[PDB]
């Protein structure tokens, strides 16, 4: 029934203070109410602290927040292997205490950050310790991958590639939201130049409240997390589909929030409103899972589908007929008191596989090559417990990726 | 996390003041006196660079060798001269002689172990070392010889911990010695095979982006220093504030140096504008990666427009949008293709603290690793050849227990240091 | 400066053991031509792979022969076993050191040294000294000496590298040289608690240093030879005290990686090579890359277990990139 949730690296705690706040914000639940049901991890105390500092302070437990006062390092191989190491245990000890005191549970929300040190290496192998302490349910991770050219750490590919080759094998679904691609949303569909941190982490704050929280939710048409990696993933590779929200409307601004269903989904296709720099610019959706909230009619939705089914242009995979999951929510959205989002009675978090990010990942990967072709930042893992096998072996790994993503489509 | 500065020499040393002078304010901390921090921030991460004993007297935890007494008694009989634990001063009232030799194979090696003592006595301290700040000039002998063994030494007993050096590399246009080239080469040679991280700074490099960036006439050494420490200040201290995106000592390390040797930055401050009139405040952030990434502005001698650049991170600390910060960087990357190298996508290292520098809106601190730094040891290595052909002030070095291989050695090692660099610049 | 990066790699795999049959692992090594060698599917070529029955003797004509005459015409040279541990590291470059049959590449070469000069003695004088010398954690150790711990290289007065006081014995014979290894080897175990993970944590360097003047023609001549038995390359599975359930943390080895950035220097004609990213780089500058010949054994057990290690151990020797 429930669906815990690991926060890994910084990031993946700041979008975690986020995704928590829209929590308890859309449940009653003030700063001090019930018990999460999360983790925290971070090799670099400074982080963690600031959710033992600022708000949401004793909403959590000091037992779901682990830190490692140590370095975290903006690389995989210490943060994996040498340092993480350390760490893990006790890490999945809360993993393993907070599953028992449960009632049948269905999975773990891991959040991470694709690029960093505790995010990528860490993670690698706290997801690599589940998959075999529970392959019994699952893994769906929820990454924020590698802003396509403004990217911040000078290796991210390194702790990218390595990240996705480790972590494949082991997650059931993988969601992923483009830092990048979400400013674009910011510029271009709520217009602010002025966008934090803390917004990014708004958002998906927001199209992650529409995965579990709400589903998690009874409704008019529910949605298991089993549910999306069967009607999401068509094959074993721990998949990656993306997330996008449909009223992003600006909450001062313009102002036609009145947007019946008919127009917030056709506003999830339109490239320019994924969160992710993989704008459909060939690849063939083959599975969405249109999550709506809010006051919807079953056929308004079972014919705005039904055009978009014919219109083509927006073709889907071959070998899959029909590949659209309806899942219907009550409880409308709930938009930040007064942070910059509209505020609609009704949105669509549509997430799906598309032969799309056959060029994300492409585009990542040449990343990667080019300094490995060089060595650069090499001597940095080697001398924190990896070698030429693990970069070069994880490099195969992807290629297989690329191929991947290109034959379940393309193709007829 | 933890650091030890280390106040090499008698310049390393009169910087020391100056890097205490600020920091300290920059974390509220008067003479003897506590923490008086306007705010609450300044003091949950102090540790860095202080210890607790008393409860109002953080004392810094720095190490202050120098074969000169006269210096560290101007230094300790000064302003914030009363805060260093006696303990600190580890001097050498020998004849502190200009030679790197003297204070690397006679002089200093004597008073060395009384200095490992206490840096062992701060590092063992408590809680987890990340590493030490080191400061002197590659020009004399206490600074170059004396603390370039402090940290051969240093390297063995922690190859763990990290070692970011500031060096003051010989000046061009006027070098304020005679034999500078061999107090140097002999210095920097030590550098390349110890410490990980170096910020080389130019006395009229900084006279320039003083006299020029700040309309200030008369220049005082107090002034370069303490441009100089607003830079050391932004890079470590600063880090260990929180941030939208936070970095610290390895995150730099480990995203500006993509080949062992140690690689030699080159520091530059963001506001640096006079005070009256100029204070415009264009420091919206496009003003400031204007600034940083301009020429002139760069600590160093050398023109960064004269050799591309490997790695860049662009410390800032003052709020911003991590949009205007990783969009900014961008187009930087993109108008200026040409120099900052190919094969890594990204060479900019986007970091991101809160709090800004006391009494400033916005700032940001760039620490620069272009290949333009060839054209700076060549300078030094061309300085020795010329003046070592004919074995110039050679027997000062010598006749102190040296040897002819020594400067071999040196010059050679660092001098190849010039070529691979090159070896990016294409 | 002869032809710049003078590097031949030969891949070596040895017989599956006991241990491998027991846990009953499969030969996973496909062979093609005499210098392929097929891992999961992809092919690996270099300068030629030895199967698992080549001889002491095969692997000293083909990678050490021509080396020895360079050294004895003056010029010098470098040999390197690479690989995980286990692999056939030691038993390539030593083997059985008095075994006319079993014996590895420097018992062979010291043979070849002396017999040559043996048919010489007409009008060369001839002068052999070696030294003997390990790495670990990136501090040297002479063999010959335990007390000399923690030495430094140093350059002489011209550019020519050389270990601070590191022992150099005047050999005479192929029995005094043996009695050399033999006594680096006895005193090796000074000062360790565990020889089997000291050994395989470590390096081994065994310098010969063969001069000659012709007592007429008064041209002289002088070749150093380096012969080094590499720590093992598999840096993974690291048992004991550190992070039970949550460990991956160790690099590469120092002395690997940075003979790794000196030979892909190298590959791509790079006119500066990185020697000072080790003590062991720096010292053996003079006699590797340039106008020295240098000879790479990668060696592999053909087991499914090490697949994985035996991919970086080949992908390592491909840092040579032939043609
Ligand atoms: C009324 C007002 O706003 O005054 C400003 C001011 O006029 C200007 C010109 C300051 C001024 O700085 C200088 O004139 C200067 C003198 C010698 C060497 C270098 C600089 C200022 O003195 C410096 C001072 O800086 C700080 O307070 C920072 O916290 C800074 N502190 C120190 O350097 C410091 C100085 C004395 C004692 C202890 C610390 C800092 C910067 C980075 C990291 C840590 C601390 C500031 C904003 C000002 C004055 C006071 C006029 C500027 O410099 C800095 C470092 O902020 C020079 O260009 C900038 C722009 C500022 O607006
Ligand atoms: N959306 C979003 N992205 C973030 C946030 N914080 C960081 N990121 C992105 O995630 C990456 C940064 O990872 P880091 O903060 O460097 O590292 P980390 O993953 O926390 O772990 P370490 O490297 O060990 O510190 C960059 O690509 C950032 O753009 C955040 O709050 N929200
Ligand atoms: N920026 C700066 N440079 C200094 C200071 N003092 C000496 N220098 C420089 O240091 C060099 C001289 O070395 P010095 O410090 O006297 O050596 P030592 O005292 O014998 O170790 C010259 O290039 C000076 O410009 C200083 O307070 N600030
Ligand atoms: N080519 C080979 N033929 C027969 N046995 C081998 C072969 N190569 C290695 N072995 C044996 O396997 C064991 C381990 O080999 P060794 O050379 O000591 O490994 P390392 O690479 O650790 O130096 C030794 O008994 C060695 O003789
Ligand atoms: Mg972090
Ligand atoms: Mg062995
Ligand atoms: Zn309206």
């Amino acid at each position: 029934r429930e669906c815990i949730s690991i926060h890994v690296g910084q990031a993946g705690v700041q979008i975690g203070n986020a995704c928590w706040e829209l929590y308890c914000l859309e449940h009653g639940i003030q700063p001090d109410g019930h018990v999460p049901r999360a983790v925290f991890v971070d090799l670099e105390p400074t982080v963690i602290d600031e959710v033992r500092t600022g708000t949401y302070r004793q909403l959590f437990h000091p037992e779901q927040l682990i830190t490692g006062k140590e370095d975290a390092a903006n690389n995989y191989a210490r943060g994996h292997y040498t340092i993480g190491k350390e760490i893990i245990d006790l890490v999945l000890d809360r993993i393993r205490k907070l599953a028992d005191q449960c009632t049948g549970l269905q999975g773990f929300s891991v959040f991470h950050s694709f690029g960093g040190g505790t995010g990528s290496g860490f993670t690698s192998l706290l997801m690599e310790r589940l998959s075999v302490d529970y392959g019994k349910k699952s893994k769906l991770e929820f990454s924020i991958y590698p802003a396509p050219q403004v990217s911040t750490a000078v290796v991210e590919p390194y702790n990218s590639i390595l990240t996705t080759h480790t972590t494949l094998e082991h997650s059931d679904c993988a969601f992923m939201v483009d830092n990048e691609a979400i400013y674009d949303i910011c510029r271009r569909n709520l217009d602010i130049e002025r966008p934090t941190y803390t917004n990014l982490n708004r958002l998906i704050g927001q199209i992650v409240s529409s995965i579990t929280a709400s589903l998690r939710f009874d409704g008019a048409l529910n949605v298991d997390l089993t549910e999306f990696q069967t009607n999401l993933v068509p094959y074993p590779r721990a998949h990656f589909p993306l997330a996008t929200y449909a009223p992003v409307i600006s909450a001062e601004k313009a102002y036609h929030e009145q947007l019946s269903v008919a127009e917030i989904t056709n506003a999830c296709f339109e490239p320019a409103n994924q969160m992710v720099k993989c704008d459909p610019r060939h690849g063939k959706y083959m599975a969405c899972c249109l999550l709506y909230r809010g006051d919807v009619v079953p056929k308004d939705v079972n014919a705005a589908i039904a055009t978009i089914k014919t219109k083509r242009t927006i073709q889907f995979v071959d070998w899959c007929p029909t590949g659209f999951k309806v899942g219907i929510n009550y409880e409308p959205p709930t938009v930040v008191p007064g942070g910059d989002l509209a505020k609609v009675q009704r949105a669509v978090c549509m997430l799906s596989n598309t032969t799309a990010i056959a060029e994300a990942w492409a585009r990542l990967d040449h990343k990667f090559d080019l300094m490995y072709a060089k060595r650069a930042f090499v001597h940095w893992y080697v001398g924190e417990g990896m070698e030429e096998g693990e970069f070069s072996e994880a490099r195969e790994d992807m290629a297989a990726l690329e191929k991947d993503y290109e034959e379940v489509g393309v193709d007829s | 996390r933890e650091i030890v500065h280390i106040q090499a020499g008698q310049c390393g040393n009169q910087i020391g003041a100056k890097f205490w002078e600020v920091i300290s304010d920059e974390h509220g901390i008067d003479p003897t006196g506590s923490y008086h921090g306007d705010s609450d921030l300044q003091l949950e991460r102090i540790n860095v660079y202080y210890n607790e004993a008393a409860g109002n007297k953080y004392v810094p935890r720095a190490i202050l060798v120098d074969l000169e007494p006269g210096t560290m008694d101007s230094v300790r009989s000064g302003p914030f001269g009363q805060i260093f634990r006696p303990d600190n001063f580890v001097f050498g009232q020998s004849g502190a002689g200009n030679n790197w030799a003297k204070g690397h194979y006679t002089e200093g090696a004597e008073l060395v172990d009384s200095v490992l003592d206490v840096v062992r006595k701060e590092s063992e301290s408590c809680d987890c070392l990340q590493g030490f700040q080191l400061t002197h000039s590659l020009g004399g002998g206490t600074g170059s010889g004396m603390g370039t063994l402090l940290i051969s030494k240093i390297r063995e007993e922690y190859p763990d911990r990290i070692m970011n050096t500031f060096s003051v590399v010989p000046s061009p246009k006027v070098s304020d010695t005679v034999v500078e080239p061999y107090n140097a080469t002999l210095s920097v040679h030590q550098l390349v095979e110890n410490t990980d991280e170096t910020y080389c700074i130019d006395n009229e490099a900084l006279y320039d982006i003083c006299f020029r960036t700040l309309k200030l006439t008369t220049p005082t050494y107090g002034d370069l220093n303490h441009l100089v420490s607003a830079t050391m200040s932004g890079v470590t201290t600063c880090l260990r504030f929180p941030g939208q995106l936070n970095a610290d000592l390895r995150k730099l390390a480990v995203n500006m140096v993509p080949f062992p040797r140690l690689h030699f930055f080159m520091p530059g401050f963001a506001p640096l504008t006079s005070r009256g009139s100029q204070q415009y405040r264009a420091l919206t952030v496009p003003e400031l990666t204007q600034q940083m990434f301009d020429a002139k502005n760069m600590m160093a001698a050398c023109d960064p427009r004269h050799g591309r650049y490997l790695t860049v991170a662009a410390v800032f600390r003052g709020r911003m949008s991590m949009k205007e910060v990783d969009e900014q960087m961008l187009n930087v990357q993109n108008k200026n293709s040409s120099y900052f190298v190919e094969w890594i996508p990204n060479n900019v290292k986007t970091a991101v603290c809160d709090i800004p520098p006391r009494g400033l809106k916005m700032s940001a601190t760039f620490i620069g690793n272009s290949t333009a730094i060839q054209e700076l040891f060549k300078r030094i290595s061309e300085q020795f050849t010329a003046m070592f052909r004919r074995k110039a002030f050679l027997h000062w070095y010598t006749g102190e227990g040296m040897d002819e291989m020594e400067f071999t050695e040196a010059e050679s090692n660092m001098n190849d240091l010039v070529s691979e660099y090159q070896q990016y610049q294409d | 400066d002869l032809a710049e990066c003078n590097i031949k790699v030969m891949c070596r795999f040895r017989p599956l053991n006991e241990s491998e049959v027991n846990r009953g692992d499969k030969y996973i090594a496909k062979f093609q031509g005499e210098d392929t060698v097929v891992i999961a599917s992809k092919p690996y070529a270099f300068d030629r792979v030895f199967q698992s029955s080549t001889s002491q003797e095969q692997v000293y004509n083909d990678c050490a022969k021509k080396i020895v005459k360079d050294v004895l015409e003056g010029y010098n040279g470098t040999i390197f076993a690479y690989g995980q541990t286990s692999s056939g590291k030691t038993h390539t470059m030593e083997g059985k050191l008095h075994d006319p049959e079993g014996m590895g590449i420097i018992p062979r070469i010291v043979q070849d040294i002396f017999n040559y000069i043996y048919s010489m003695d007409e009008n060369l004088e001839f002068h052999i000294k070696v030294s003997y010398f390990e790495i670990y954690l990136d501090k040297i150790r002479d063999l010959l000496d335990v007390s000399k711990t923690n030495l430094s290289v140093h350059e002489d007065k011209n550019r020519v590298p050389y270990v601070k006081g590191c022992t150099e014995r005047f050999v005479c014979s192929p029995d005094e040289v043996m009695d050399t290894i033999d006594e680096g080897k006895s005193n090796r175990h000074v000062a360790v608690t565990n020889m089997n993970e000291h050994s395989s944590r470590s390096h081994s360097i065994f310098l010969i240093n063969v001069k000659q003047e012709n007592t007429q023609t008064e041209q002289k001549l002088s070749g150093k030879l380096y012969l080094v038995d590499l720590a093992g390359s598999e840096k993974v599975s690291k048992t004991g005290a550190e992070g039970a359930v949550l460990d991956e943390a160790k690099n590469i080895n120092k002395s690997l990686s940075a003979l790794g950035n000196v030979i892909s220097a190298l590959a791509e004609g790079s006119t500066y090579v990185p020697y000072r990213d080790s003590k062991m780089t720096r010292i053996l500058q003079d006699s590797l890359g340039g106008n020295c010949r240098t000879t790479i054994v990668i060696c592999c057990s053909p087991s499914s277990y090490n697949e994985s290690e035996t991919k970086s151990t080949l992908l390592f020797g491909q840092r040579a990139k032939t043609i």
